[PDB]
């Protein structure tokens, strides 16, 4: 078998910047590689195979290099529809074809702490005998964000569930939601609803905090 | 040019079978070897099946070995994937895929979604996410929860309002049935000056939903 | 003997 890694998970580029992504096989794989772009909502498409090949009509600005088990994609000037994720790809033994894990292109800027907003539930929800707690996380920058529920003080585990947008076409920022789901019966027997963010726009994690039923 | 056009996606339940078709134009369809590549959501490549130019050979993931199927009929420029004993891991989009040589994929379909599930039909219920009376802006929205299948569409003031909202992707729940939230930030001024309504479609239920959101008492 | 090289 031979195992394919990417490097690194995440690149965060200015447009026009040089991009520079890597690609690892666990055994020499020669030249046979091959890599793609993936934009948002579209299909992949070949880039480069054989390592250095451009394929067909696929910008200059693409290019390729490597051999054995080490291998780069270099974007000389990154354009705006550049930013994407792009997989490497290669092919053992006649009849097992395997992928990276790919990396993702995004859009540097500034780093942006997010504004914090929780929501208690609906009174027309707990009459069905859920309550869902939501916290959003709104317009920050860089993607990395650690969201904690505390419930009584008490830090959850296992009861939530987070979705996160894509980079903003306006402001390139994140914007996280954070939804906690607990039983009518649970969320009765207890006060204090926390959600606490931390964030390296924030000198300090900020905490947003309701009391059932006030 | 090379085009690949995929047919047959779907819903399907867990141990059912579903029929994935893959017709190519602008090309020699008998002259390369054909493959399925698929996606889970939010998840990266995963190669399924590989049939040689003449349906000689045929090769298969691990993942999937046992219980798919890759055949190819030339004379109808279609190369097709059976899938069989469907797991709800199977959930993803497939695309289709050429090559010039075997070792690569030069030319892609445009991706059939497959949705192995045992859910039924059904619609939303849409909560309001409502302001707190405790910046200069100010978050609300609305709980589009336990829903099936995907979509659902949301619009705010029948789409008068669009700047400042942000919907989620959904999340797929424990309970196998999908939620999410659209929200929107505004001026703190603008919370009594304006009408916040969210407006939920979910068509796969006939399902509308008209919600207004304002702070709570 | 490539089992998935093009026809000839
Ligand atoms: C991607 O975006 C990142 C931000 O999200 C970038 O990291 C930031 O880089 C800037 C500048 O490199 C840092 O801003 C300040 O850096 C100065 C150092 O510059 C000083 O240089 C001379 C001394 O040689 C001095 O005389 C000047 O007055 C400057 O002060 C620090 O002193 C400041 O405290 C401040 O840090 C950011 O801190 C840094 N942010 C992070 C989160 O690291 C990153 O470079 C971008 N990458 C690309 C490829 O564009």
């Amino acid at each position: 078998e031979i195992v394919l890694t990417q490097s690194p998970a995440t690149l965060s580029l200015s447009p026009g910047a040089r991009a520079t992504l890597s690609c690892r096989a666990s055994q020499s794989v020669d030249t046979y590689l091959a890599w793609y772009q993936q934009r948002r909502g579209q299909s992949p498409r070949l880039l480069i195979y054989d390592a250095s090949k451009r394929a067909t009509g696929i910008p200059a600005r693409f290019s390729g290099s490597g051999s054995g088990t080490d291998f780069t994609l270099t974007i000389s000037s990154l354009e705006p529809e550049d930013f994407a994720v792009y997989y490497c790809q290669q092919r053992n033994n006649w009849r097992t074809w395997t992928f990276g894990q790919g990396t993702k292109v995004e859009i540097n800027r500034t780093v942006a702490a997010p504004s914090v907003f929780i929501f208690p539930p609906s009174d027309e929800q707990l009459k069905s005998g859920t309550a869902s707690v939501v916290c959003l996380l709104n317009n920050f920058y860089p993607r990395e964000a650690k969201v904690q529920w505390k419930v009584d003080n008490a830090l959850q585990s296992g009861n939530s569930q987070e979705s996160v947008t894509e980079q903003d076409s306006k402001d390139s920022t994140y914007s996280l939601s954070s939804t906690l789901t607990l039983s009518k019966a649970d969320y009765e027997k207890h006060k204090v609803y926390a959600c606490e963010v931390t964030h390296q726009g924030l000198s300090s994690p900020v905490t947003k905090s309701f009391n059932r039923g006030e | 040019q090379v085009q690949l056009v995929e047919s047959g996606g779907g819903v399907v339940q867990p141990g059912r079978s579903l029929r994935l078709s893959c017709v190519g134009s602008g090309f020699t369809f008998r002259r390369d070897a054909k493959y399925w590549v698929r996606q889970a959501p939010g998840k990266g490549l995963e190669w399924v099946a590989a049939i040689s130019h003449d349906g000689g050979e045929e090769d298969y993931a691990e993942s999937v070995k046992g219980r798919f199927t890759i055949s190819r009929d030339n004379s109808r420029e279609t190369v097709y994937l059976e899938m069989n004993s469907l797991r709800p891991e199977d959930t993803a989009v497939y695309y289709c895929a050429t090559t010039r040589s075997g070792w690569y994929f030069d030319y892609w379909g445009q991706g059939a979604l497959v949705t192995v599930s045992s859910a039924s039909t059904k619609g939303p219920s849409v909560f309001p996410l409502a302001p707190s009376s405790k910046g200069g802006t100010a978050a609300l929205g609305c709980l589009v929860k336990d829903y099936f299948p995907e979509p659902v569409t949301v619009s705010w003031n029948s789409g008068a309002l669009t700047s400042g909202v942000h919907t989620f992707p959904a999340v797929l729940q424990s309970s196998g049935l999908y939620s999410l939230s659209s929200v929107v930030t505004v001026p703190s001024s603008s919370l009594g000056t304006q009408t916040y309504i969210c407006n939920v479609n979910h068509k796969p239920s006939n399902t509308k939903v008209d919600k207004k959101v304002e702070p709570k008492s | 003997r490539d089992p998935y090289s093009p026809s000839q």
